[PDB]
């Protein structure tokens, strides 16, 4: 809910900075992915409505242990607000930043042997609306600029040129192009009054109206409820 | 040699493993108390002619004020508590609702997700194996009372050996003409109408007498940990009314008659301690379900 | 003594009727005692919509 | 010898008349008493001594 | 109409505080000064008493 | 060809078609209302040790006090409940109770005579017809649990027909052995115990293999609508009090064992809708008969 | 000329004798109202978030406050009700609690020991003989729903006596075929589905052609004089979790699947009418046992 209502890239990057790894992984089983199902949606229809699961669905997850399922958890927190289920990462890992994983060589991952076309067709690229895309390349291109593979991100951006419209203007190591970054990532926000308690049809328009209709009560209590856990630790 | 067996405990599908940590089981005890007020106020509502007690019933259930030209049927509380229905049946069916979702509204009344403060009793009688020898015919017949069918043609009198299920607490044998009924190595009784037994005590040796049929009335009880809004009328209405609107219907699931035979089947299955918690999480579910769609009517 | 919330819990010599009159009455009031947020809620669905 | 004893008062009932009806009456003097018949927070955390 | 008088389901707390001490008034009779058996006996009669 | 069917479906009698108005209506909602004060009051009689909330709850139900030189008999709400029970069982039985009685019987307490607020779910499996071809036998018994005993005696394996009509909406067979079940000109499947199948889908084609009979249990679950105050236990109760105090006993009726088979039975009739709203309101007139008469036995 | 009888009638075993008077069947109704406000107090506890309203129904029940390093037994009054459950069920059960103890738990509370303000509805078939003659076979299976299955291998068609005794008030018989039934020495009707009987008209004959089974399916319904405060589906449990505890398990004693089988045997028993007064005393003590033991899990 958080990582949702980050609206600009410099707010996005100061919250993965203090973002650890752990709030990216979810201790939950999960479902398995690409499973065509039916689900209940009374509001609409007295018939089960299909419906195909997804890794970028507000609902955890089971996850590979490989680095791919790693770097794919981390998109979907920052694209769907949850992550998946991959267990006994390391300690040391998952204290690391998210920020850290992925423009950072200290961490010890290896991330050189990563296909962007594979790792965008297992999140459903192809689903995805504008401001989700904003923020896979995002972390496609901090990716990139820390493995030496510039030249691939942009000849990956060549092929799919929907995607080169919506590129973010920011190069990963220039303070300057941050600043002036005029982007609009925010999934969640403060709700236009018009937004109604109403489900939606899909399994991913429903949950993102979730983190939607949720945010004005979770932005007036959730300073209190963190500083009673917080002090005294 | 022949083996019959129960027809409901034959293959149970596996249940879901999700939502069944303590912030789920305060929502489904949330939804059924909410429910009971919605069911309440209808009622209210219906006897002085004003919407103002259904209104007030409706708003805490669904958080939003119902309206004219929309539709009322709860709401998100609504949709996240039959899709979570669902969840609990199969393994196959998937998870959907987000945890967002369920702690919002865990809060919106205050109960201990407890189910295991009572106990609930269950009728279902479980006939894991019979085995007959070669020239005897046997027949298994009914879940809440098993009729046994056995017929001996061979030219010598034939032991039968009955198997019950080492979950049952306790179960009663009837029969048309009396019979002799014993413990694997011990010997046998004089003929009687009416045994009973303790299925954890061993295999069970009927004598079979050559002549007319026996038939073998079964009837057993066992006890199960519930929580005390549990209520068997309720939970019966509400399997029955998930069935017909094809909540179940997922690929490669068991079907059952009633409640009774899914929570026993379960049990008998490896791994049944597990699946039986998640059983009475369902079943709590289901009452708050069968509620909730008789207080909103859809023709 | 404290509970694990911050209220003061006070053990005393007291009647039985006394005691369960009394702390029955406070459960009741307590009931209807609810925090500010919540109340909040509660007006922003009776009100119109803007 | 010692004793406890709780006093509530005396509330003499007659045979005749209704029991109901005379309870109802007598709670509406005990709830005064105790002071519990309006909204109240108890507030004895401070009735200490160290 | 006071006859026919339905409770609400949101009931003020008075009541409910009422309805508890009524209640207590019929079920525990002894702590409230009355009974409901009295026994008269001559004094030569030796009955056992709480000592 | 033989054909079996179940004994409950046959011919259905007639039901009344008075006192389902909504003057009516409003009459047997507040007689349920009433009763259920009624059996109320006496948990009330022993926490105060005293009978006057039953006498306050008896003035209501019955416009007189009670009276310890007679046996409490309800009055003429009593009267009124027992002869509209009897108008709803048969055309035949007479409507002898008056509009006005009924007009002000209904006015003692305020309620709505809709009959259509709720569901419940009745468990009658309805076998209209079973076919059988030459050489076998067919047994239909039960009305909550329908056994079906089918034995073949011929050379080869026979196609036994099932007709569960088109009013039920599951119906779930679970079978003694391992069985082929398959709808009209569809390929037969693996041998399996338990089917789930939906009436409306037609009739049902099952492989009788030559040896062992084998037997198919059916269960049944259908929708019918109900007033919110509809209590099934309660119905059923009063049901059988009805036909034990000989409030049925009229010429050219059938009876049933439950009120779970009288709705049913009428249901599948011809024109049978009409006979369920009928049915549905003395289900509610016999819940308020079920609890007036335990509080005031005669 | 062969026998054939409901398995669930034979050998009714003695009750016991004690624990029957005026003093003790008060007991047994205070126990039960305590218990129902105990089962009350439970649910509104853990809605409430408060223990008040289950501490004030624990100390009336046990005489003791709760205490959290304790169990909740439930006091004298727990032993004293699980004592008497064993005295009823038999007479060689020793009655262990002296009328003492029994005579002040009763003062507890102040309610009515009546047993006969009302009745129940008891739905087992007492078949008490099926006289059948030569070269016929007649099987009896089920107490709720009584299946008789005849199959006739004789030349010509055979009577079958059937006798349901003089204790139930109504009999419904259905048959998987028409057939016919006619009272003693009296002419045979055309054949039809369904029969409705009174028990005490007399013996009955059924006509049975020679070839097919016929399975009749009967139905009973008999009322027996309980108090107002008996629930049929609270005794059923409590019965069934009594058979569970063991504390119906005494040398030579009859074992039943449901109180309304054991209640029904006692009945059809000589003295019947003695034998039923204490088991609605030991059904109302059952209903006690269920709602204090699901209350309070030992």
């Amino acid at each position: 809910m958080d990582v949702l209502s980050k609206g600009s890239l410099k707010e996005l990057l100061a919250h993965l900075e203090k973002t650890p790894l752990e709030e990216a992984i979810s201790y939950r089983i999960g479902t398995v992915p690409y499973q065509n199902v039916l689900i209940s949606r009374n509001e609409y229809y007295n018939q089960l409505y299909p419906d195909t699961t997804s890794l970028i669905d507000g609902v955890s997850r089971e996850g590979q242990r490989n680095v791919n399922g790693l770097i794919m958890s981390i998109i979907s927190y920052v694209v769907s607000g949850s992550g998946h289920y991959i267990p006994n990462i390391g300690f040391m890992l998952l204290r690391r930043s998210i920020l850290d994983i992925l423009t950072k060589h200290d961490t010890g991952l290896v991330t050189n042997n990563l296909n962007y076309g594979i790792i965008a067709r297992n999140l459903t690229v192809s689903k995805m609306n504008c401001e989700q895309r904003k923020r896979m390349l995002i972390c496609f291109k901090l990716l990139a600029y820390k493995d030496g593979n510039q030249n691939d991100y942009e000849i990956y951006l060549n092929q799919n040129i929907p995607l080169k419209q919506i590129a973010p203007n920011f190069i990963p190591g220039d303070m300057r192009t941050v600043i002036h970054n005029q982007d609009q990532l925010a999934i969640v926000g403060i709700p236009a009054y018009r937004l109604t308690q109403s489900t939606e049809l899909s399994i991913r328009d429903d949950n993102a109206k979730s983190y939607k209709l949720g945010y004005v009560d979770w932005y007036n209590s959730n300073s209190f409820l963190r500083e009673r856990s917080e002090f005294n630790l | 040699a022949n083996r019959a067996t129960s027809a409901f405990l034959d293959n149970p599908h596996p249940v879901g493993v999700n939502y069944v940590d303590e912030g789920s089981r305060q929502f489904v005890a949330v939804a059924e108390l909410l429910a009971s007020k919605l069911i309440d106020s209808s009622r209210e509502s219906d006897e002085s002619n004003s919407d103002v007690p259904f209104v007030q019933a409706y708003s805490k259930f669904a958080d939003d004020n119902p309206r004219h030209l929309r539709v009322k049927t709860g709401g998100k509380m609504a949709n996240a508590l039959t899709n979570v229905i669902r969840s609990y049946y199969s393994i196959n069916a998937p998870a959907i609702v987000p945890q967002v979702e369920i702690d919002r509204l865990a809060s919106k009344a205050t109960v201990s997700g407890d189910m295991y403060n009572s106990y609930a009793i269950f009728n279902s009688v479980p006939i894991v194996e019979v085995l007959s020898p070669a020239r005897t015919t046997v027949s298994i017949v009914g879940s809440d009372r098993a009729d046994v069918t056995m017929l001996n043609t061979g030219a010598g009198a034939a032991n039968i050996t009955f198997n019950f299920g080492q979950i049952a607490e306790t179960v009663i044998l009837k029969g048309s003409v009396p019979f002799q009924l014993a413990r694997l190595n011990q010997p046998m009784p004089a003929a009687r109408f009416t045994y009973k037994l303790r299925p954890l005590d061993g295999p069970f040796i009927v004598v079979l007498p050559v002549g007319n049929p026996l038939v073998i009335s079964a009837t057993a009880a066992t006890r199960i940990q519930v929580p005390l809004a549990f209520n068997k009328a309720l939970v019966e209405s509400g399997f029955q009314t998930a069935m017909n609107d094809g909540l179940f219907d997922i690929q490669n699931v068991n079907y059952y008659s009633s409640f009774d035979e899914f929570i026993i089947s379960q049990y008998h299955a490896q791994d049944g301690i597990n699946r039986v918690s998640t059983c009475v999480i369902l079943g709590l579910a289901l009452q708050a379900y069968d509620q909730m769609r008789r207080a909103l009517p859809v023709r | 003594y404290p509970d694990a919330d911050g209220n003061d819990v006070s053990i005393i010599f007291s009647g039985a009727m006394s005691h369960a009159i009394f702390t029955y009455a406070q459960s009741q009031w307590n009931k209807n005692i609810i925090k500010l947020d919540d109340y909040i809620r509660e007006i922003t669905l009776t009100v119109p919509k803007q | 010898h010692a004793l406890i004893k709780e006093d509530l008062g005396q509330w003499p009932v007659e045979t005749g008349i209704s029991l109901v009806n005379q309870a109802g009456v007598f709670a509406v003097q005990l709830a005064n008493k105790l002071g519990i018949d309006k909204p109240f927070v108890l507030d004895a955390g401070s009735n200490y001594f160290t | 109409k006071l006859v026919g008088h339905n409770y609400p389901v949101y009931v003020e707390p008075v009541v409910n505080i009422m309805n508890f001490i009524s209640a207590r008034f019929v079920a525990d009779s002894s702590y409230f000064g009355y009974t409901n058996e009295i026994m008269i006996m001559p004094n030569h009669i030796n009955v056992p008493v709480d000592d």
